């Protein structure tokens, strides 16, 4: 009832599936990548109670229904219920038929390319999009830098990659993912309180875990001095409510939680932290990118919205950087939606139609089409 | 910042250079706003 | 408690250090030139840990100890390291007093000089052989040649150079290195499989798919006929038991590892393949050396020991080569060897004791002896 | 027990009531490798169709729980509990183990813990496992009998470990530095 | 089995190796026999 | 082949071009397992 299309800017943000549409302002779609199952069935009259319904109603929902991901580590594992979770989508909150917008398709990289093909092919059937279109959530951030040349630290919805860039010049070669997802912060909380003194397992009650991170957990840019001043430092020492009502006390955790990220010993990962990940990536760039870098050290990722992020960030690079050069780690607030903002430039990039995955190309290519010269 | 006319008159994808150049590293947002404008 | 004595063949081939002894048939020595942590410390009862017993143990100790190259890249970034990886061979599998028994020495090209000014020394006074001596790699292959005249092609234990050679008479200025190493094929595996599916990150992990590259992974001659070929031919389809007990499934792989040598585009390098380095070379050649190459095209290194080699060698060589000459690549099956084999001959050159290097000469001269009219 | 029992024609809540109850499981409760097929088996196998005397003196009557018990250690769904059985919860732990630890786990499948004394202890472990495990490894759980002493019984070990006296908590190490001492680097 | 005798002459700490090593899991118990002689 | 009596009566060092000469880039070898008998 209106004239062409709008592409639909549909964002599965590592955690939740968010989206808006092509030039929109802000993702309509935003909700967890989860699904639930209840255990008990007493018996209730009538209906109405879903086993998955998981969308943003379920954690409604939360305890007797489970938890699912789909793409559990960026992993799509299940689709079917990532697929109704799209039509949930296009019919609760997008409400909206996928034929008649196109859509581009957000992705991070390293997925074996069978999951794109039958996304892909499947969002045509199922959905008959007037076109789809993929694109690496890494390059789609990207743009959403608009600093085409310069690095992206993307630790986001609960992702993690360096994507070194140069003028929309990047290095795969030097780029690299860090398996540390919030949730994975969320581990660490859930190990460290509950030995601490709590009992803390459960689904949702993961959820009250990275509700916590995400308000109230942070990092001090200093450790070991910052430890003396968890020695005794009366500030932090500070309970929330749990809630159930509880009001959890929390000390140095709040910050203990995330650090890691640069040292995932206590994720005990052999990984190496995110900063010296960034240096080594950038030692693999050229030899004068790198303060291409520094004014381009773009982070990207809200889980990552902790304080002294880019504190850290640039004490370390100093710690490694040359004096010489000057250091600029780039993190906007919005990094959730950047993301997302950048996706809805390029699919809303009206110079750019040309790209979206057509029915017919397909059709005719089948899937396999995706790949090459395309995705 | 001329940005604005320099860009309508930029050539047509080194919106690019001319935004990123005039520090607007939100061509992105040079031409969100456009399509909202054409969107 | 025998005669004179038995000059110490001891050859760090550059992924394992090797060993035997001059006249010697077979390296006694041959294991991993790595160093290894563990993480955790489980509270263990008693002792017996150590920390570093790398030698051709750790792999035992493999995953809870991590990896450390000192040569690195053909690059001894540490010593005290590669010390006690010596005294484990002289003391473990040598087992045997250094200061007694003369030894040749194994290297590349391209070392700052340092590197073995302190090599030499502490060789001296932790060893006290009766007197050292090193010899390149390279030239230590190229007797291990026999073929005086002609380029070796030396990708070897993880090495790589050219190495125009004529009765003897080598050109420095036509000879090179690809820093392409074994390990580096591992990497683009590792890039592969993992993001086709795999999560394939951890030392032994790496241990594992080089094991993979050297077992398996191979190349065919051409590629992109050989591409179809990959498109559908089920034979490569084969899945190899991952060595967890799962069985890694392989197809195009096996051969889209190495060949890249020829292609750094894949490892994104800006060089440029080891055959048209080899042509590059022999064109700085005399005029007529070049057919002397033809018959000369000495190949080196095991690791290249895949399928093809020289059939891939010749094929472009031809295509680069005029037709009038007549090619031969060269390239024994035992290459690893090779090197270790022709030291242990020079060396083992009695007529040639002269030129081992004395604790007195050093004395003297301290190391920066070694250099002029000596190594 | 409890639960079932009672509201099978039982009132059993008092604390040695509970006595009894856990003496019951620690006699002659135990599990059945299978259930589905077992549950059919618990449909008319008259054998085990046996009542126990109750230390009251009554001759407590005994069947399907013998065993339905234990077995929710593998689906606390019967405790109602979101937790997973005790076999998974070791293969998910194993395959955070390194690859090839996991053949370390298989000849290593320790058990431990007495009131698991029950039967087919491992003959589910194993099998789960195996349901689990790819048969190219070769697993082999690891449960003495003496499981409850096993724990005092290289504590004595250590303890005993004469070698080891330096890590004892002194006295005086405390009191430098107060209880806080024990936690770094000693416990 | 010398086992025995190995552990007695093993190296100090590593009967851990030598008992584990010829399967004797119970190097605590080798200890423990040995402790109830040297308890 | 005789480049076993010409090798032994080769003069002393040019082996090396008897050796290679007749075929024997292992001059390496022959003097290799001539070692094995003066090693």
């Amino acid at each position: 009832d209106d004239e062409e299309t709008t592409a639909l800017v549909c964002d599965n943000g590592s955690g939740l599936v968010k989206a808006g549409f092509a030039g929109d302002d802000a993702p309509r779609a935003v909700f967890p990548s989860i699904v639930g199952r209840p255990r008990h069935q007493g018996v209730m009259v009538g209906m109405g109670q879903k086993d998955s319904y998981v969308g943003d109603e379920a954690q409604s929902k939360r305890g007797i229904l489970t938890l699912k991901y789909p793409i559990e580590h960026g992993i799509i594992t299940n689709w079917d219920d990532m697929e109704k979770i799209w039509h949930h989508t296009f019919y609760n909150e997008l409400r909206v038929a996928p034929e008649e917008h196109p859509t581009l398709l957000t992705e991070a990289p390293l997925n074996p390319k069978a999951n794109r093909e039958k996304m892909t092919q499947i969002m045509f059937e199922t959905f008959n999009v007037p076109a789809m279109y993929v694109a690496i959530q890494a390059v789609l951030s990207l743009y959403a830098s608009g600093r085409t040349t310069g690095i992206v630290l993307d630790s986001g919805d609960g992702v993690t990659h360096n994507v070194p860039i140069y003028e929309g010049y990047a290095l795969p070669h030097a780029i690299m993912r860090l398996d540390l997802a919030g949730r994975d912060l969320t581990d660490y909380l859930m190990k460290i309180l509950t030995e601490r003194g709590y009992s803390f397992v459960t689904t949702a009650e993961r959820e009250i875990v990275r509700d916590i991170k995400e308000k109230l957990c942070y990092v001090a840019l200093d450790f070991e001095n910052e430890m003396a001043t968890a020695a005794s430092s009366s500030s932090l020492e500070k309970s929330y409510e749990l809630p159930d009502g509880q009001v959890i006390t929390i000390g140095n955790e709040r910050f203990r939680c995330p650090e890691t990220l640069f040292q995932p010993s206590f994720i005990g990962m052999e990984s190496a932290g995110i900063h010296e990940t960034t240096y080594n990536s950038i030692m693999k760039c050229d030899i004068d990118i790198r303060k291409d870098l520094y004014a381009n050290n773009v982070l990207s990722g809200g889980t990552t919205m902790y304080p002294g992020i880019a504190d850290r960030m640039q004490k370390e690079i100093t710690a490694l950087a040359p004096s010489t050069m000057k250091i600029k780690i780039i993190a906007p607030p919005e990094r959730k939606y950047s993301v997302w903002i950048g996706g809805s430039i390029l699919a809303s990039l009206s110079t750019f139609q040309q790209m979206w995955i057509s029915k017919q190309e397909y059709d005719e290519a089948g899937p396999s089409i995706v790949h090459r010269k395309c995705f | 910042e001329d940005v604005w006319e320099i860009l309508r008159q930029a050539p047509p994808s080194e919106y690019e250079r001319i935004a990123f150049q005039y520090g607007v590293t939100d061509l992105r947002g040079m031409l969100k706003r456009l399509k909202g404008m054409r969107r």
